[PDB]
């Protein structure tokens, strides 16, 4: 029913 | 007290250059006190207790979406007054309300009553 949590990822201020 | 906004959302942890979501799903809601100060609080759904509580001044921070990691709805709160930012993910099955919540958050944090 409810949505699953997101997975880890890289974040860069592009 | 009145809740300006409220929706299911979990917090995340950004370290260095990697963002890791927290499984401790909570609720991101906004409440304005009699002091006319908007309160930004995040309550964990695990215990339903308010784990976060901080007043956000007008234009103090900006609520926006981060379309970098495709998979779900991910938003980031950036404090214009400082250089600290937070990341959150919506738990709502449909985004038909996520967009509105997102707008409301920016309205309560940038356009308080």
């Amino acid at each position: 029913q409810e949505p699953e949590p997101p997975e880890p990822f890289e974040y860069i201020d592009d | 007290n009145k809740y300006l906004v409220e929706f299911r959302a979990g917090k995340m942890s950004l370290k260095g250059t990697t963002v890791t979501p927290d499984k401790r799903k909570g609720l991101v809601y906004i409440q304005q006190t009699d002091d006319s100060l908007i309160h930004f609080c995040w309550k964990d759904r695990t215990s339903g207790n308010v784990e976060d509580d901080l007043i956000i001044f007008p234009d103090d921070c900006e609520f926006k979406r981060v379309p970098q990691c495709p998979s779900g709805r991910v938003y980031v709160l950036k404090f214009k007054a400082g250089s600290k930012r937070l990341f959150f993910w919506m738990q709502e099955p449909k985004t038909d309300q996520d967009e509105e919540h997102c707008r409301k958050v920016n309205e309560y944090l940038n356009n308080p009553p």
